[PDB]
């Protein structure tokens, strides 16, 4: 479980079905837990949202028709997986996230579903 | 919003006296007090604190149990006590609100303790009881720059106190300075006259003065030699 | 290269979310219906689920932080709850015809207690109730005639009467969190409480935590290892309180050492009162006793562990209290119910340098609390007959700096507090929630159908 | 025991700098209007906060550490000063460039031969006709400066808007024969003046 | 002007402006108040 | 129960009585004590 | 969203991605819209449930091996992507909803996931 954030990407690729394992695991002051439960689910569930409308949606890891780009931190192959983490990542990525979602949730599956359709009929 | 200072006023050498700081506009309990202390043409000074809510404060060392400051959680006040007075404590008294530190999850949070929110001073005077009629002295000239002189006058209270120049005929080249509050409790001050220098052995000089508080009205000729 | 992401990295950040305890089992069965407050509290993990972390750094802020205060929000909602439906007591703001004591207990106890009387509501409405009842000194107060006294509270603030039932046992309890959410453990023994700490485990139910009710002193808390520590938001600034934490503990037997009776008064329907009766034979007062030697040790170990911060060389000094409230200005807490203000003037009187009985320091015994100065409700400390007698180990220290405008002259300390919060920062220091993101997204040459 | 002016004096619209120095804390500026609550300015040795205008910027350089005034405003007129915990600065009465530079006007006086009949020597020095009222003053018996007994007064409004204020030394009259040259100093605007009495 | 049908008169007239009405209100009286004592914590407020 | 009366100032009978001058007993902070006391109210708040 | 329900069906049908961006977009009287938050989680659900157990549940758009029924009104190709609207569609719709999803969530997945088995076994 989150068993070393601080080996390297590769290195931690190995298996990343322990942190998606307890991530559920199964009056007032009891009022709250409850309302804690709820946004743990709902959490969960904008997840698998964010993911089913992307061509993901299968579960843990996905391929995607957009590559990359240069001004994004212009870096190279062996320097991440073998050299970085994973928070060591994606506090560099803060500054782009949005519109990576922004293009992957409607450049991809809506374009490519519809492409789908156009050969889905044939 | 702000800070209720009581007004100035006078006691006594020894004594003991209570001073308030009434706070409006907030959480009383939350955040911290602190006092301070300027003297008479003075760097100010650290008087003390309290955290309102237990209680609990820190007297620097010079000042412990000479000072006591408490607070009053329902009337929302902030209190402060000075005992066994004397004349080095003359001075004007402010209470000040630190947000940064003190009880509530409200906290603007510094390094720098914050200085918030002030209260107007207090100012306290200690003047040594009775009134006594003051003690004037001529200052005269001697041995340039045109003659001059005047009388000054010393060790009485209340102020103020009427001086006049020959019965106030003359009102050129006149200054009457502020008082004084020496150590010993009690006001000086003196009135002065600038004169051409030929002015002197002709014309001739006196002061009149009245501290009328003692009724006590003067003529004193004053004379260089 | 193309996008791929992955669901379940490693990957969080600063947040702070809602919480829940956890109370174990053995504790569950006691019969006698309720127990401390935990009535839907869901027992412990039996097994240590904790992960070590690899080459992982990160800061922790134990006053930046936050379950402290959830703790904080939560004990003054039991509070409020404990004694929610508990007896009401509006029919004793009435005068009170008093005296002091007829017994042979030295000046030492003299008076102190009084020996009230008064009228009162019976079962029924019409018919009066004369009565008396005992008290300690800090409960009345005068009235400008005999002996009438009012409480102190009937001025200020009503009162209920604490439901005899509860038992004011501290009791660990683990906080457990939510998943999406972690608790970042920090595992080393020399973290000064902020900045960033190598030695981590990643845990959701943190140990079982009592949440020991004192001022000044800490009680029956967590131990430190080698090197007994300090920790201020920045101790530069005097009037941030210090809290220390011991490597060592401090054996502590207080005593409140009067055998008492009480009274089921009938202020009824339902409602019954429970009022002091007599005592037992001789009287003496409650305090506490403590290993002397012990004592100096400890206190060397700490004035060898400040000068650091003060130069090896400098002038040390405790003293009494800075005069405050009962609570601030003595070793205020409970023990077996009644509470305690323990005299600590007697453990300060000394003056640190560089590099036999036991001490018996008493107590005062008070009934009327409305603590962490929510007023608008006191609570009645009910009475306990018998005697009182308290094990307890002290593990840390609440201080106040003075402000001796030097260089690094002297520097003297005394027992700080008043704000409880630290009390809990004093076990939360070891603790940072985080929430985990399982989401991240990297480029790599993969294609899609 | 922080430092800061004694006065400082500029037209104006200007740009003023304000020094203060102790230690590399974290200092932070407060403001004396007269008669006024002081008003906090800057915390933490550069960022103002909520209110406060912009023309106000706080900076340091370890142990000094200064506060720099874009468009000055007289209805910022008063005293001003810098703290870093229970370490407080003396105040700065910045003044603004309305009238010239006033020269002062010293004059000493003896003890009248009359309080040497009432054994307690008496000692003046007047301060008049200067600006900005903004002056310190020290003593110098013989050759040597004192600690006892001096009491000075406010500067404030002459006749002519120009500043009057005084200087009391009292000192008993043996006191007063054994140092001979005996004398007030004053410092207006750096400039140092100076004027001595000897028994006779 | 709004009526859910105004024929029937029962049914009240609600009426919107496209214009605002300048209102000034004064209650022109300096009063005091009094913090009666009907202790404890419950405290009265009179007028005085 | 409430001994009251009218007003006395001179204030018109545009403002003539209307408000009263109650006078009554009172709890205090204790239970024993009354507490004779007084409040002004408006006509509305009262009733013969 | 919903930009244009005014605009016809085949216009419409150009994006179907904000309509289901913000359609979750990340004390008495707050337990109330605690009570909301909840039930549009079910709606929700509810929805992607009745979409799985559909040949769908690939999300957005989905062809089905099921055609039409003529006295389901009997009309033209293009008389409703270029002249209709959507509510327009299911107000006269809601007259059959009722056996379409029946039969959809019978007589599809059923037969078609078992035939499915007994080709995915050789
Ligand atoms: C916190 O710290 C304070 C301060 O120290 C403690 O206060 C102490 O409290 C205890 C009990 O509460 C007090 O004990 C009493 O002592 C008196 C006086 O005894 C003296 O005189 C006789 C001769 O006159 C000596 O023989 C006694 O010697 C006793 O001690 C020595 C060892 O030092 C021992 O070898 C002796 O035998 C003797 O002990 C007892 O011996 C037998 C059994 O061994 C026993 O039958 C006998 O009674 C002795 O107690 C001593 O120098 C003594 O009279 C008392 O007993 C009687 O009266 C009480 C009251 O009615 C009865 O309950 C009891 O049964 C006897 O009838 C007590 O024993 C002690 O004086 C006091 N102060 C000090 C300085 O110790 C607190 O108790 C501490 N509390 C906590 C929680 O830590
Ligand atoms: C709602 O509507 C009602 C009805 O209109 C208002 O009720 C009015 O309320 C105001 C105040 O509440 C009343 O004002 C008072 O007027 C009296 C009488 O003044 C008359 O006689 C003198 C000579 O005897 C005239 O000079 C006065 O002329 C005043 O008005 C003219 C313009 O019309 C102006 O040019 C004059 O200068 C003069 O105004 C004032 O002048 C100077 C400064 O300019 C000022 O120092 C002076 O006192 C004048 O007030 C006028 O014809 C007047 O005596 C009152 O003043 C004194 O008594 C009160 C009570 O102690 C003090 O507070 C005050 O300081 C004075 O000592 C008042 O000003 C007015 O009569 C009354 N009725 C009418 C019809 O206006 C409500 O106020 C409205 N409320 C709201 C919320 O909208
Ligand atoms: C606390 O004060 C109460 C007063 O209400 C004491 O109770 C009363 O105490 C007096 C003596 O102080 C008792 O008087 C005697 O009573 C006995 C038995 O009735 C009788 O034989 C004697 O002639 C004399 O009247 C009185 O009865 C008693 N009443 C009650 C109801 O207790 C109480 O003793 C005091 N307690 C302490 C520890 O001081
Ligand atoms: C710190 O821990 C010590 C160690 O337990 C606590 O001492 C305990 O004190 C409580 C009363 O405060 C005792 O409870 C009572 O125990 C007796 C007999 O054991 C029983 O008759 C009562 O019904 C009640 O359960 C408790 O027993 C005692 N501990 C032990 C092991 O005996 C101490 O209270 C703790 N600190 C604080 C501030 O409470
Ligand atoms: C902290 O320690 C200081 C000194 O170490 C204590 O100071 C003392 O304060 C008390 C009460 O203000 C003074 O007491 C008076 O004593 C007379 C004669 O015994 C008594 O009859 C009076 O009723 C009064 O209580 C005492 O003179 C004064 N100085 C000393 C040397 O004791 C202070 O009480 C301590 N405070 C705390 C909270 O520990
Ligand atoms: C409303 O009614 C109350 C009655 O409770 C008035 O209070 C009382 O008013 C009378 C005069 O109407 C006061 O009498 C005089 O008192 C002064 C000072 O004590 C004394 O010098 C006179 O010889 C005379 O006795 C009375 O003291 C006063 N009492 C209190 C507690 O207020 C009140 O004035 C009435 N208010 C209005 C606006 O009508
Ligand atoms: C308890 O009630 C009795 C009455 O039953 C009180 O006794 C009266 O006290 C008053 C004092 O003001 C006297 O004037 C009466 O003469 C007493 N006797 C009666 C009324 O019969 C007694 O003081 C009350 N005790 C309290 C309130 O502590
Ligand atoms: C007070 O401290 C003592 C230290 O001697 C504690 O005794 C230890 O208790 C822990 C857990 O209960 C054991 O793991 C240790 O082995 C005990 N020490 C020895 C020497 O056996 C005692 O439990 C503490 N009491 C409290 C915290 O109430
Ligand atoms: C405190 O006082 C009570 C009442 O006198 C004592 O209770 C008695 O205790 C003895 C001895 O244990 C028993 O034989 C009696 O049956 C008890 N009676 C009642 C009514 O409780 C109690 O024992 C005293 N405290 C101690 C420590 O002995
Ligand atoms: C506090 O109480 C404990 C237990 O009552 C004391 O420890 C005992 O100490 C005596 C000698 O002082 C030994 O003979 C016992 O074996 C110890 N027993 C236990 C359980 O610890 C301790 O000394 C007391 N300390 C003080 C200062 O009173
Ligand atoms: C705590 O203990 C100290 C001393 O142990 C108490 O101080 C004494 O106070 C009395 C009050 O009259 C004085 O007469 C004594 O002279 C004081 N002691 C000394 C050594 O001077 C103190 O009052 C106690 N209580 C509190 C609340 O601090
Ligand atoms: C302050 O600390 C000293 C310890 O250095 C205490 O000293 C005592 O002095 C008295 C007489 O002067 C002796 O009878 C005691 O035996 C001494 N005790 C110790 C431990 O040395 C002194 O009592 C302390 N002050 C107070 C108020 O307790
Ligand atoms: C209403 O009456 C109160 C009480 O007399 C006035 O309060 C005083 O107001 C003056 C002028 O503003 C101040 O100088 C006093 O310090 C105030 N005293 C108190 C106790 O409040 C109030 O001003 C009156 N209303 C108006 C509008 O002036
Ligand atoms: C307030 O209480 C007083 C008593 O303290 C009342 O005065 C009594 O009024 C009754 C009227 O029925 C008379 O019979 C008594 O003789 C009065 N004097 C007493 C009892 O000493 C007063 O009327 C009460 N005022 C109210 C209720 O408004
Ligand atoms: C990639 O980022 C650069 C920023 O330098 C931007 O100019 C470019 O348009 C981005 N690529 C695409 C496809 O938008
Ligand atoms: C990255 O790769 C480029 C070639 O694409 C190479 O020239 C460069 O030295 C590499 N640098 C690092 C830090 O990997
Ligand atoms: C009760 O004790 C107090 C405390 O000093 C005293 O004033 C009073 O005289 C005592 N009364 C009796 C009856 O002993
Ligand atoms: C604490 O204050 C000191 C001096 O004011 C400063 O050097 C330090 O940066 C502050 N913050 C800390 C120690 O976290
Ligand atoms: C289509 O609807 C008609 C109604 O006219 C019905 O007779 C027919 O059975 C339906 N089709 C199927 C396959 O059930
Ligand atoms: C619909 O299409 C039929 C042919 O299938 C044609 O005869 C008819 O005119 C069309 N009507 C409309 C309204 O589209």
């Amino acid at each position: 479980f989150l068993g070393a954030a601080g080996s390297t990407m590769g290195a931690a690729s190995m298996t990343l079905t322990v942190q998606a394992r307890n991530l559920l695991s199964g009056t007032v002051w009891g009022i709250k837990q409850l309302q804690a439960r709820v946004l743990a689910v709902e959490r969960y569930l904008r997840d698998q949202q964010l993911l089913g409308i992307w061509g993901c949606s299968g579960k843990l890891i996905c391929c995607t028709n957009v590559p990359w780009n240069s001004s994004w931190s212009n870096r190279n192959l062996s320097e991440i997986w073998d050299n970085m983490t994973w928070l060591q990542w994606d506090k560099e990525i803060s500054n782009y996230t949005q519109i990576i979602y922004g293009l992957l949730e409607e450049s991809q599956n809506q374009q490519e579903k519809n492409e789908q359709d156009l050969l889905a009929l044939d | 919003a702000g800070l209720m200072q009581s007004g100035a006023v006078m006691k006594n050498s020894g004594a003991s006296v209570r001073v308030s700081c009434q706070a409006d506009g907030y959480d009383f309990i939350d955040y911290v007090i602190h006092w301070f202390r300027q003297r008479r043409g003075e760097g100010l000074e650290w008087l003390g604190w309290m955290n309102p809510s237990g209680g609990g404060t820190n007297y620097p060392r010079p000042f412990q149990g000479k000072v006591t400051m408490t607070r009053d959680t329902s009337t929302e006040t902030a209190y402060l006590d000075v005992r066994g007075l004397t004349y080095d404590d003359t001075a004007v008294y402010y209470c000040v609100r630190d947000r940064a530190n003190g009880s509530g999850r409200r906290r603007f949070e510094s390094v720098n303790w914050f200085l918030d929110l002030w209260g107007r001073g207090t100012q306290i005077t200690v003047v040594s009881a009775s009134t006594k009629g003051p003690s004037v002295f001529p200052l005269a000239p001697s041995s340039g720059g045109t003659a001059a002189l005047g009388c000054l006058v010393k060790d009485y209270f209340p102020e103020p106190v009427t001086v006049s120049w020959n019965s106030g005929a003359l009102t050129s080249g006149v200054h009457t300075f502020p008082a004084v509050l020496q150590s010993s409790g009690l006001y000086s001050l003196s009135s002065v006259v600038t004169v051409p220098s030929s002015s002197l052995g002709t014309q001739t000089y006196i002061c009149n003065v009245n501290h009328k508080p003692s009724n006590t009205k003067v003529d004193k000729r004053v004379e260089p030699k | 290269l193309w996008v791929t992401v992955y669901y379940g990295v490693p990957v969080w950040k600063d947040a702070e979310t809602t919480l829940f305890c956890a109370s174990d089992a053995k504790a569950y069965e006691t019969e006698k219906h309720n127990v401390w407050a935990t009535h839907a509290c869901v027992p412990t993990d039996p097994n240590p689920q904790e992960i070590h972390l690899e080459n992982v750094t990160e800061e922790f802020n134990m006053w930046k932080n936050n379950m402290v205060e959830q703790m904080h929000t939560d004990i003054i909602s039991l509070w409020d709850q404990s004694l929610k439906p508990c007896v009401k007591l509006t029919p004793l703001c009435v005068t009170l015809q008093c005296t002091n004591v007829t017994n042979n207990i030295t000046d030492d106890m003299r008076g102190e207690l009084k020996n009230c009387s008064f009228n009162m509501t019976t079962e029924l409405r019409d018919k009066k109730q004369k009565v008396y009842s005992l008290f300690y000194r800090l409960d009345v107060v005068q009235i400008n005639s005999n002996k009438e006294y009012r409480l102190i509270n009937c001025n200020t603030s009503a009162i209920t009467q604490a439901c005899p039932k509860v038992s004011f046992e501290p009791i660990p309890i683990h906080y457990c969190a939510p998943a999406g959410f972690a608790i970042l453990k920090c595992k080393d023994k020399k973290f000064n409480g902020t900045g960033p700490c190598p030695s981590v485990s990643t845990v959701q139910c943190t140990h079982g935590i009592k949440p020991v009710v004192s001022t000044q002193l800490l009680l029956n808390g967590s131990l430190a290892e080698e090197e007994v520590m300090i920790r201020s938001e920045n101790i530069t600034n005097n009037a941030k309180n210090i809290l220390v934490q011991f490597n060592t503990p401090v054996q502590i037997n207080c005593t409140r050492p009067n055998n008492n009776t009480r009274k089921s008064i009938r202020i009824g329907p339902g409602q019954a009162f429970y009022a002091t009766g007599d005592i037992i034979g001789d009287i003496r007062q409650a305090h506490c006793n403590v290993s002397k030697a012990t004592w100096n040790e400890t206190l060397g170990k700490v004035v060898k562990q400040l000068r650091k911060h003060f130069g090896n060389n400098t002038i040390i000094r405790f003293a009494n209290s800075s005069g405050g409230d009962l609570e601030v200005t003595t070793h205020s807490f409970n023990c077996g119910g009644e509470f305690f203000y323990c005299n600590t003037s007697g453990l300060f009187n000394s003056t640190w340098i560089s590099n036999n009985d036991s001490i018996t320091l008493p107590c005062r015994i008070k009934q009327i609390i409305n603590m962490w100065q929510r007023i608008g409700q006191a609570m009645y400390a009910p009475p306990i007959q018998g005697v009182i007698r308290c094990v307890s180990n002290i593990t840390g220290l609440i201080l106040t700096r003075d402000g001796g405008s030097t260089n690094s002259t002297t520097e003297t300390f005394r027992p700080g507090g008043g704000d409880m919060r630290d009390n809990w920062r004093s076990e939360l220091y070891k603790y940072k929630v985080v929430k985990i993101e399982p989401l991240g997204v990297a480029p790599t040459r993969c294609k899609r159908r | 025991a922080l430092t800061q002016p004694r006065s400082v004096s500029a037209s104006p619209g200007q740009s003023v700098t304000i020094s203060c120095t102790g230690t590399h804390n974290y200092v932070s500026w407060c403001q004396q209007k007269p008669g006024q609550a002081p008003k906090l300015l800057i915390y933490d040795f550069n960022k103002r906060p909520s209110g406060v205008s912009d023309r106000f910027s706080g900076s340091t350089s370890g142990n000094t550490a200064s506060l720099t005034i874009s468009g000055l405003q007289a209805d910022d007129e008063g005293h001003y000063f810098c703290w870093a915990f229970e370490n407080i600065g003396g105040g700065t009465k910045l003044t603004v460039l309305g009238q010239p530079k006033a020269a002062p006007s010293v004059t000493l006086f003896p003890p009248s031969s009359e309080e040497l009949q009432a054994n307690k020597a008496t000692l003046v020095c007047l301060i008049s006709d200067f600006y900005p009222g903004a002056v310190t003053v020290a003593w110098k018996a013989d050759s040597s400066p004192v600690k006892a007994g001096v009491e000075t007064t406010t500067p404030s409004k002459q006749s002519n808007n120009k500043y009057a204020a005084s200087s009391y030394l009292s000192l008993t009259p043996e006191q007063w024969k054994s140092h001979r040259s005996y004398s007030c100093q004053v410092t207006h605007e750096g400039s140092t003046v100076e004027k001595t009495v000897a028994p006779t």
